[PDB]
RNA sequence: AGUAUGGGAGAGGAUGGUAGAAUUCCAGGUGUAGCGGUGAAAUGCGUAGAGAUCUGGAGGAAUACCGAUGGCGAAGGCAGCCAUCUGGCCUAAUACUGACGCUGAGGUACGAAAGCAUGGGGAGCAAACAGGAUUAGAUACCCUGGUAGUCCAUGCCGUAAACGAUGUCUACUAGCCGUUGGGGCCUUUGAGGCUUUAGUGGCGCAGCUAACGCGAUAAGUAGACCGCCUGGGGAGUACGGUCGCAAGACUAAAACUCAAAUGAAUUGACGGGGGCCCGCACAAGCGGUGGAGCAUGUGGUUUAAUUCGAUGCAACGCGAAGAAC
């Protein structure tokens, strides 16, 4: 199932990231937070954000996941490939617990210090993300 | 401390439990570890997961007195006998030679009998 | 049917000598905190010094590959190497005695393992025995210690699913594909190919059998002889007799009870039975119950009744789409 890009910036990746912050089907005002988020950071660096919201996400996107696989009784935890958009599902979850994670007046404000403090690395989204684990 | 650099290892591998003893030539211990000391105790000393980082901790004290004539013996059939080798090989010790050198006794004393379940 | 001749294969048997590997034990060197085990833990060992490795000794058993769809032997049975004695079989016709052959009740010999008696030995393994687990119970399947035995020499015992569940001997009856010991023929032109025997395999014609199947190694067609059976249980049991150190071994009933006890195959079902398949069935993702408060039903106590039904999934916001009269 493909999805459109968004009308303002004409990018898939912030449609899906949209739909992932979206709760309840409430586009408005998920798309509202994610436009005052995007503007915020702008404001840090004057950047156009389709090319800077690719390279946060890289920054935390994971390579393998662990599941389990039932033998003998055991857990027998190793780690398995999956596609590009597994990995870009899983660190679009990441990032929406981390900013709702802070405390801060409203949730765009809170978002953009999030990604922020990930795109420099002191954000706790790449951390959650471990290597070894 | 002793510098001599041509200590041979000896890999036992068994389906309980495994152990690596980098030894010299003559066959005295230089440095020995088990899978007891690594924390594991139980079914899970078996896995080559834990062989591997048993030979690695056995190689890093091994290193102190700069061994790098690399002569492995392994004995016993089971898992984690690979992990052993190609742990070592990771932190890049030279190899000598790789060999079988598990014995096959020739008509010794009579084996248990058989497990049922 | 048998004898002598020249050749061939064979864990055939008896006696004696000899070796490797491996296990255990006894020290010695370095080292040493975990080692051993179950689907999980412990009983067990060890800081005296665990486990592993190397080096020297001690004794006991067997002989990894060769090993085979092998081979030898009347059967049971027989596998490290070498020396002696000895048995049986196969292959070529030369002569020879010339029916001298088969079966065989009584009798006799050999005869798996285990056990009994006598003198030793005893490494590992292990009836009985002890401890530690699971199970409602475990007395057993599991693990840790261990005595007889397993071994040698001399006797007793004659018992096994001692089965090819198929007595010995002889002659006849389509074929296809392998193996073993020989012989012959063709160009041993090459370990080649083709036929004749003596053993050992897999299909299969006809035929036989209730079926399963056999089918030139018959359970087919035929002959001679020995043994054995007359429903099941009682019962290979009582009594008696023979053998034996014993265990027991051999021979071998009756009273009574029942209308069953059997073999093969068909269709289902089962199966902790090996597959196969599918299932929002397991994997993943999202949101709830189970925590609080309220509405509703059911279950229990009470009363005058708390009208009657619905009761695992498939009853419980069900009958009831609506009890202040």
């Amino acid at each position: 199932r493909e999805i459109l890009p968004d009308p303002k910036f004409s990018s898939q990746t912030i449609a899906k990231f949209m739909n992932h912050v979206m709760q309840d089907g409430k586009k408005s005002i998920a798309e509202s937070i994610v436009y005052g988020a995007l503007e915020r950071v702008q404001e840090k660096n004057k950047v156009d954000p389709v090319e800077f919201f690719e390279t946060t996400l890289e920054k935390v996107r994971p390579m393998v996941e662990v599941k389990a696989r039932r033998v003998g009784g055991a857990t027998y935890q190793v780690p398995m490939e999956v596609r590009p958009s597994r990995r870009t599902a899983l660190a679009m979850r990441w990032l929406v617990d981390a900013a709702a994670k802070r405390s801060e007046k409203t949730m765009a404000l809170r978002l953009a210090g999030e990604l922020l403090d990930a795109a420099e690395g002191k954000g706790a989204a790449i951390k959650k993300r471990e290597d070894v684990h | 401390t002793r510098t001599v650099s041509e200590g041979v290892a000896h890999i036992h591998a068994s389906f309980n439990n495994t152990i690596v003893t980098i030894t010299d030539r003559q066959g005295n211990a230089l440095a020995w570890a088990t899978s007891g000391g690594q924390g594991f105790r139980g079914s899970r000393k078996s896995t080559p997961f834990a062989a591997q980082v048993a030979a690695e901790v056995a190689g890093k004290a091994a290193l102190d007195y700069g061994l790098k004539n690399l002569d492995v013996l392994v004995k016993g059939p089971g898992p984690g006998r690979e992990s052993a080798v190609r742990a070592l090989g990771a932190v890049g010790y030279k190899i000598n030679s790789i060999t079988d050198v598990t014995p096959i006794p020739h008509n010794g004393c009579r084996p248990p009998k058989k497990r049922r379940v």
